[PDB]
This record gives structure tokens, C-alpha cells and sequence, in this order.
């Protein structure tokens, strides 16, 4: 059930990072990239038009 | 819009071959006059064109080689051939253009990467990749996309990435072959000409994958790096059933519908 | 090895090869080295199997009882157009030799000044035919209401297509242009 | 021996069919 | 943290029920203790966990049912029963109470829509969907994933659309079944508490649906909310087709075009 | 004829909206 | 039927009661009717298995060969206390989930500073306590270095429980 | 077919911004649409664009059949 870890892209400015914790009104990440990098990211799911997913912590 | 007469079917060879002077050599642009190796490449696509069409109108007609259709040529229009260099010293030199050539082929997998088509023309013997000679101004997809829709009679327009390929050089000729997935096995293959190639065949990409590891054309030289994608291709797409999951579930718990 | 000598002999083949194709042509009016053709239906334009060396010519029809010939096509298409039949009333013509295949492509262009005649059961279904120019292009409606669309290669015989059909349009015969 | 190509010199220099206007009289 | 002893183990009958009375019945907030109804939810908490815990524990202990519990506990500590009605006629207004709180439940379903998860209660009876009565000023949502996760473990937080429903009123008992997708068949699901659930199993979507479209079977619930179920199933099943071809579409076009 | 169990059952908030220690 | 009866009859029973699990309870100090509780670590709350009434009370420490008893048989669950007992309060949940109670020992920062002075320095490491609001949670650093936070029922004891746990921090203890 | 023409279609240029239209034919270098409506605002009816302007590509419907 838990997906943390997953190396996850944002948009509206896209973010790039780590997944770090995902509830239905936030979304966390870890070294985050900027389209400038940053240890840890705070988003709400208000800010993002879209998510994607390409690759895995296994 | 104009009705129009066949002159091919009863008409001599003489002015049949007048005929294919006007359409392919007599009117080109003169940026295809300015070498011996622009126009004998004229000289070539009316020959096929006599061949492929012309023979099969007037079966009185003899067969012509290239060689003996340029001699015919020549002889009945000399006002076409400016340089006096002898046409079958043009031969030779021609080829020591067609050898400098750039060629763009494609690795042709099923859904399941058991079976990758390549082709054997009727001289050859050694099966090899689709591919062909690029033209003037082309995008290295396109000419993979023509030649391989030309060969095995298949259009690969939404098939091709342009990073999913591998490169080697014979002898100054620069090769380039991509490399592409979920062509259907069901589809038929066959030549836009019909003297071209003899068999357009597959088999299991490992019922033969290291009977040349016993040391087939060109795939050789590029197995390994062939191989690496085929496998690394398998598995991302068992990995294909799951990252789908994984997006569409963070996505349900999200604004993103 | 001459420059003269190679033109006389270009213009004077291609009437002898247009010839036996349209027997009834009477003089070159116009030629350019390459043209390429797209036919629009759907809305959309859609790239034909006509590629080679264009050229409009001038046609013989004094004679007011000589039919187009009949001829089959005998299928060596999606779309092909209505090869025109009935009496030969057609004062001139365009061509491409086709490079791709032994079809070559044909229009018919008759005046105004013709067509309009109908007053006073047909075998023509005859429209007034037009065209234009734009993005280098050059786009004619035909006589039967096909829209074709000629790409040249020398761009400055584009406008030199557009020009010389536009007259043939709005002028009887007359042998006195470019 | 470099930079060749084969062919035609106007064999892809046809635009694309998506890249012409459209007829003002359709 | 202190060490404790384990009393229930080694105490008679009558200490073991004062030590449930404190933990459930003595020291509930004033609201719990208005009604009759009210407080029989705590005994039935405290007589569950009898049955449950402190019976294993001691051996000795005899096994009681809701109403010897609620005999001894009003024996035992009569300063607690409050009211002038035999405990049972007070068991009758209970269930009474139950007959007409909403019930919210889930129609929970393999990724592949193959198969729904239905359970049966101790009296195996019928199959239906995992559900449970509302709680006090709480979503249905909340509701349907606190009652879905006691019944069977699992969480619904992101499985839920709060619009994929279907609601039923039968006895003015208003039932909610939300429409779920996605669950992995793989999970293996136990109930929270025991003596509770008979059995949770998968079934044929397709092969159920035909046998509830029986001559006249061994259901309760789904069988009255087939079709919306069916109808969902198909909406869902032909999207995941509907998102193959565009999935195709997607790739082949940045194909034509160049990605890179 | 509103509710069941506990008036205080599902009255306990979830970990996401509660404080840091911070000491 | 009365409410003066029912208040004695609810404190005598509860102290009946949770003397059978803390033998050296001495006095019930306070009490609120229903309290959860979270433990704190990988920086979010947990929710643990503890739910129902809470009691803080005194205990009898003047013995002082106080011994505490042990279980009859990773850093998830709490370390339970040994050694001597030295614990002048003690906080319970009496839980409804299962029948294992929540157990917080407290001991003032005096005794446990005073504690300090003593050679061996062999029993077992302790830490003073903290103990925090906010946002209406009382969160508590034990002796053991584990935080826990705890949210009560009642709105107006979750102050009370506060300042009652400050107290019995800062001040030396009697009666 | 090769064609994908009646399918929902929505791009994106170097800005993030968004062109949202139907696909009415689409070659090699570029891509036309009708009916395009435009994040930042605006509407038009028909919409030609190179594929050397476009940052990413994804579809929304198909053609409704
Ligand atoms: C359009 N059309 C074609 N044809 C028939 O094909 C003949 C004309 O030849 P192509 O130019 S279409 O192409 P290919 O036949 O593949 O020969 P290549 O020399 O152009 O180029 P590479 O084979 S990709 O090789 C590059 C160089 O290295 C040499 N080489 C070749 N092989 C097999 C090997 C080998 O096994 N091992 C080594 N170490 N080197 C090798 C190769 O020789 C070359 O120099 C025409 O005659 C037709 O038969 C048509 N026929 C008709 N009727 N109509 C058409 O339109 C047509
Ligand atoms: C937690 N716990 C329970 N138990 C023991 O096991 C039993 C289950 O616990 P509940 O008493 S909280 O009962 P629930 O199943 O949650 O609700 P409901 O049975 O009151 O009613 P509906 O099924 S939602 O239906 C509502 C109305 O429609 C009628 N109905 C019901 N069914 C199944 C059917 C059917 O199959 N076919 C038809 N035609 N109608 C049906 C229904 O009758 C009603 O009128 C408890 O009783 C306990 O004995 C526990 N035991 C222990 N040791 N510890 C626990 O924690 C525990
Ligand atoms: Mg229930």
C-alpha cells in the first residue's frame, strides 16, 4: 500500500523528488529538484495539475 | 481529368526508352546533372521502371540489364550523356559512391520478443536487417520508416524512437539501425518490388541467438547491444504491469481526475 | 555539349513523348523540371503517386466531331478522377510525367468563354474551373470540381503556373503567351 | 567519400501534407 | 512504565466483572449514560470482551451470553442500573435502537473486476459486502473505511470516490455500499475480532451474477443492488480498455512527432 | 435512532493533524 | 440513584480496582473519562492500542527495599520498568481495547535529581520528565527518554491533566 | 489506421502551457487541430504547430464513434 520512495514529477514549474509521504490533502518530497534542489518540499494536491511516475526504489 | 493513351503496350523499344529519358533524366533540375553519380542514379530508377513496369506491358520487350538498358540509352539519346568517360568505368565509380553512403535499418520485435524479422534477398544467402541508403535531406526516422515500409511493406511511423538504436561503420559507410517492439506477426510482409528480395522471415530471437556465437549479416556485429535491449525490454515490461498501478492509484488518492 | 542544342531537343522529345499520350497536342506552351501533386478530399490534403516534369501545352480541337478516346483503367487506386468523356472541346492541357508509376498525371483546362455555352440531355457536367496561390502552393479547382494541389520544385515558377493558368481562364484562344 | 546520399535530390523535398494551406475556395 | 499484574487471570467471577465495569461501564462521559441504549452498547462491549479475553484467561470462569452478562453485572454492581426496566425488556429496546441505524458498507473488487469480496457472519446464513453501523457525527466515508477495516483489515482511505455508491433503504434501515476498485486479491484479510465473521472469500462476479439471476440464492443485500453493481463493473472494465487503446494512441503519436 | 457504539468511538483525531513534540 | 452515591461508589471501585494492578496505589488524584493514546518516533504519530478511562494517583513509596515484579515473558514497545521502586505517581489507562493497561510511571524531578546521589549509580538510568500542550495534545517525555502523546475526551481536563502532571513535577511530594 | 485523427489531444510548450484540441491530421514535423482552446485563453478553429515547439503530448478522449 505504501509507495514512498518512488521518484515522482509534478506540474503546473515542475518539481521533481522522492516520494516522502502521500495523504489525500498533501504531498511530501525529498531532494527536490526545481526547474534548484531542496532537502525537503512541501505541496498540497491543490497547486498540481498532474503526476507521473517512472521509476521505483527496488 | 484527360483521357490518355497507353503507348507502352504497343510501342517500340526505341521510343519507349524516349519515353523513360523524358521522365526520368531528359527534365530533372540541374542540381541532379552536376556528377556522373547524381544522374546514373536517374539512369537507375528507369531502369527498375523498365523492368518493373514496362516488361510486363510488352512481354516482346527484351530483358534489360542495367548495364545493357544504359547502353540502349545512351545510344538512342547521346545528347543526355556529357561526360565521355566510358559507362562501365561510370559503373565502378558509382560504386565508389554507393559505398560512402549512409543506411538506416530496423530490429523488428513481436509484442512477445521471441521473434525479430529480418530479410534475404535472392544473391545474398545471410540473413540481415531491413534497411536502406538515405536520401537528400531526411531525418535518419523517416528513412528508416521508408525503406523498412519499402522492403517488408510496413508503415513504422509510430514505432520508431530516435534513441533506441545502435551504430557501427564497415569501411566508411556509417550504418544505423533503431530498434522497435509490438510490430504484429499477424500482418503480411511483402516488397514494394517484386525483384528484390527473395524470403522476409523470423525466428525466435533464441533458437538462433548464439548459433553465431559459434565464431547473418550486420546483426552479428550488433547482437550484444541488441541483446541488452531485448532483455532489459522483457523485463520492463513485467515492470510495464506494475508502474501503471502505482501511478494511477497515487493519482485516485489526489485531485489529478 | 551546347546549351541550344540540349533545349531544342528537351522541348522537342517531350512533344513527341506527350504526344503519343495526348495525340492531340499542338504546341509547348510551358515546362518545369519537377512538380508533385496532392488531391484534397476529407477536408484534408492527401499526397498522390504523380511525381516528374510538368508542362502545359496548347491542343488541337478545330475538328467539332472527334470524340476522347475510351480507355480502361484498368487499376495499375483509393481515388482516381473522372476521366472526362464526350466530344473533345478542351482548348488546353497540363501533364506530369510520372517518375512513380506509368500513369501520368492530366487536367483539362477549358475558358469560361466555352463552358458557358450549354444553353441552347448533356454529355458534359462542366464547371468553371479556378485557381490560386498561396504558401507557395498552387491550387486549382477543376472543370469536374476536383481540388488538386501543384507543388513545384523551382520556386519561381510557381507564380509563373498560377499566372499562365489564370489567363488561360479568363481568354478565348489567341497562341500568344508564355 | 563522405556526406553522400542516394537517389533523387527532390525526393523528399515534397512538404508534408500537414503543413499546407487550405484552399480559400473549399 | 510501571509493571502491572494480570488480575483477570486469578480473580473470581465477581472481581473480574467489577474490573469490566470500570473499564466500561463506570466511567463513560455523561452522554453514554442517558438512555437505556446508550449504556447496552457498553455492556455489549464488556460482555464481547469477557467472551474474548478474561474467559481465556481464567478458565474457571463460566461462559456467559449478552444476557447473563448483563444478569451478573447488575447483580454485582447494582449502583450502576439506573433505570426500572427488566434487563431484558431493556435488550428488546435495544435491538429495537439497532433496527434503524445507517448502515455503510463496500462492494470491493479485483483490479481485474473478476471477483468481489463477500464475507458471511458465525450463522454463515448469507453472503453480502463488509459493512457496519455509524458511529456518533461521522462520515459515511469514515464509517465505511473504519467498519471495512474491522471486519476485515483492510484500509480504504484511497479506494474510496465518496460518489460511487448505491443506497438502499429496507426497514428504515438506511444501507450505503460504496463502490471500491483496485484491491489486491492478494491480501489476506482476518477480522478484528472474533466469533464475529464466519468467512471472507472472493467470488465470480460473472458466475454470481448469474446465480442471483436464479430460478429464485445464499446472498443478502446484493442481490437487491446487482445491477447498479453490474453497471459499475462495466463502466470500469471498458475505461481500462478505454485507457489501453489511448495508452497506444499516446505512445504511437510521440512516436510520429519526436520525443527526444 | 442516530448512532451506534461509544459517543467518543470515532471522536480520536488521525496522526496528520497532530503537533510536534518539539522538546 | 443518587449522585453523591454514585461518585463514592465510582471512586472506592476504581481505586478496587486498579490497586489489583498497581498494589501500591495509595490515592486517586484525578480521572478523566476517556483518553487515546499515540507514542512518538520516526517523526509521526502512532496510534496505539489504549483506550479508555485515565487515572493519575499517588503511591506508597516508604518502604524502600521496593522491589517491582516482572512479566511471565523492535524498540516499538515500551521498556517496563525495574529495579527499585521509587515512583511517587503513576498514570493508567484502564483499556477497552484489550485487557493490557496503559502504564506511565512519573517521579519529580527532586527525588529523581536527589536520586542522583547515590555511589553505585547501577539502577536503572532515568531521565526527568517533560510534559507539553498543544493544540489540545499532552505530550509527555517519560524517565524512559519515550514521548507519548496523549488526546483526552473531556476538553476542559485536557488543561487540568496539564498542570496537575507540571505539579507533580516540580514540587517535592507529600500528602 | 496510421491515422489518429478524432482523438482528444492536449500539448504543452516551453512554458508549461497548454493547447488543448482535436487531432485533425499529423505527420513526421507537424501536427494540426481543430476547435483549440488555449490555457492562458482564446479559442480557434483550426491550429497548426511544429513539432519542434512541443515539450510533451498526452491524450484525453477518443473519437466518440
Ligand atoms: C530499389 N531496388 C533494389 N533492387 C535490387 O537490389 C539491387 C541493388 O542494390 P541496393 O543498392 S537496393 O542494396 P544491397 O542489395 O543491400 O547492396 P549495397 O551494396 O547497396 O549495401 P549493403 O548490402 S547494406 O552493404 C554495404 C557494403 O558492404 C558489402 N557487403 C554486402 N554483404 C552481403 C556483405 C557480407 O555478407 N559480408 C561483408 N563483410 N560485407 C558485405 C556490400 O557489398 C556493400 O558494398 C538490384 O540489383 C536489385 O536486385 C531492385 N530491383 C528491382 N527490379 N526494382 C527496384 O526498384 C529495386
Ligand atoms: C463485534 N463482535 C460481534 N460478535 C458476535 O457476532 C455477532 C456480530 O456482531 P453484531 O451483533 S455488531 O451484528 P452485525 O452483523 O454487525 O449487524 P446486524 O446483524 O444487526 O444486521 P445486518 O446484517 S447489517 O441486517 C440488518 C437487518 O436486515 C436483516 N438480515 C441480516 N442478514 C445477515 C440477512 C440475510 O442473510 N437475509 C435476509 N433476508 N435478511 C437479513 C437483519 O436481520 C436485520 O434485521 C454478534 O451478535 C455477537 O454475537 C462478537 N463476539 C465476540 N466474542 N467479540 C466481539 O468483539 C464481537
Ligand atoms: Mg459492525
Amino acid at each position: 500500500l505504501n509507495f514512498k520512495g518512488y521518484q515522482i514529477e509534478i506540474e503546473l514549474k515542475r518539481i521533481t523528488g522522492t516520494l516522502k509521504q502521500v495523504s489525500p490533502k498533501s504531498l511530501t518530497l525529498t531532494d527536490a529538484v526545481f526547474q534548484g534542489v531542496s532537502p525537503v518540499f512541501k505541496i498540497k494536491a491543490d497547486k498540481l495539475y498532474d503526476l507521473k511516475v517512472l521509476k521505483l526504489p527496488p | 481529368s484527360l483521357p490518355l493513351l497507353r503507348p507502352f503496350e504497343t510501342v517500340s523499344l526505341e521510343n519507349a526508352v524516349e519515353d523513360l529519358v523524358v521522365r526520368f533524366i531528359l527534365n530533372v533540375p540541374p542540381e541532379d546533372l552536376s556528377t556522373v553519380e547524381r544522374v546514373l542514379f536517374h539512369f537507375e530508377e528507369a531502369s527498375w521502371f523498365y523492368t518493373d513496369f514496362v516488361k510486363l506491358m510488352n512481354p516482346y520487350l527484351p530483358n534489360l540489364s542495367i548495364k545493357s538498358f544504359s547502353k540502349i540509352v545512351i545510344d538512342i539519346c547521346p545528347l543526355i550523356w556529357n561526360w565521355d568517360i566510358t559507362p562501365e568505368n561510370a559503373l565502378v565509380k558509382f560504386s565508389n559512391y554507393k559505398k560512402t553512403i549512409p543506411v538506416r535499418g530496423a530490429a523488428i520485435f513481436n509484442d512477445s520478443l521471441s521473434k525479430i524479422l529480418l530479410l534475404r534477398g535472392i544473391n545474398s544467402k545471410h540473413w540481415s536487417f531491413p534497411r536502406g541508403k538515405i536520401g537528400k535531406d531526411e531525418d535518419d526516422v523517416a528513412c528508416c520508416i521508408r525503406e523498412v515500409k519499402e522492403q517488408t511493406g510496413f508503415d513504422l511511423t509510430g514505432f520508431i524512437d530516435a534513441d533506441q538504436y545502435v551504430e557501427r561503420n564497415m569501411n566508411g559507410k556509417n550504418f544505423k539501425i533503431f530498434l522497435v517492439k509490438g510490430v504484429p506477426e499477424d500482418f503480411e510482409f511483402k516488397p514494394e518490388h517484386k525483384n528484390e528480395i527473395q524470403a522476409i522471415e523470423w525466428k525466435d530471437f533464441k533458437k538462433l541467438s548464439k548459433a553465431i556465437t559459434k565464431n547473418v549479416f550486420l546483426v552479428n556485429s550488433m547482437i550484444r547491444p541488441l541483446s541488452l535491449y531485448v532483455k532489459n525490454e522483457k523485463r520492463a515490461k513485467d515492470e510495464n504491469k506494475l508502474k501503471l498501478y502505482a501511478e494511477e492509484h497515487l493519482k485516485s488518492i489526489l485531485g489529478l481526475n | 555539349m551546347s546549351t541550344e542544342t540540349l533545349e531544342i531537343y528537351r522541348k522537342a522529345l517531350n512533344f513527341n513523348v506527350i504526344a503519343r499520350y495526348d495525340p492531340k497536342i499542338k504546341q509547348l506552351l510551358f515546362h518545369t523540371p519537377h512538380a508533385t501533386v496532392y488531391k484534397w478530399g476529407d477536408d484534408n490534403w492527401n499526397k498522390l503517386e504523380y511525381q516528374g516534369v510538368l508542362a502545359i501545352y496548347l491542343r488541337d480541337v478545330g475538328d467539332k466531331e472527334a470524340i476522347l478516346p475510351e480507355v480502361s483503367s484498368y487499376d495499375d487506386e483509393a481515388n482516381t478522377p473522372h476521366v472526362l468523356t464526350g466530344h473533345d472541346i478542351y482548348n488546353y492541357g497540363l501533364i506530369i510525367m510520372n517518375r512513380i508509376n506509368p500513369d501520368n498525371f492530366s487536367l483539362a483546362i477549358a475558358p469560361n468563354s466555352v463552358l458557358n455555352k450549354r444553353k441552347l440531355n448533356r454529355e458534359e457536367e462542366l464547371e468553371p474551373m479556378k485557381v490560386e496561390v498561396r504558401d507557395d502552393l498552387v491550387m486549382i479547382k477543376t472543370l469536374k470540381k476536383e481540388v488538386y494541389g501543384i507543388w513545384v520544385h523551382t520556386p519561381e515558377d510557381r507564380q509563373n503556373i498560377y499566372e499562365l493558368i489564370k489567363y488561360l481562364l479568363e481568354n478565348e484562344p489567341t497562341d500568344s503567351f508564355t | 567519400h563522405s556526406k553522400c546520399y542516394a537517389g533523387a535530390t527532390f525526393a523528399t523535398e515534397a512538404p508534408q501534407v500537414t503543413t499546407l494551406p487550405k484552399p480559400s475556395f473549399v
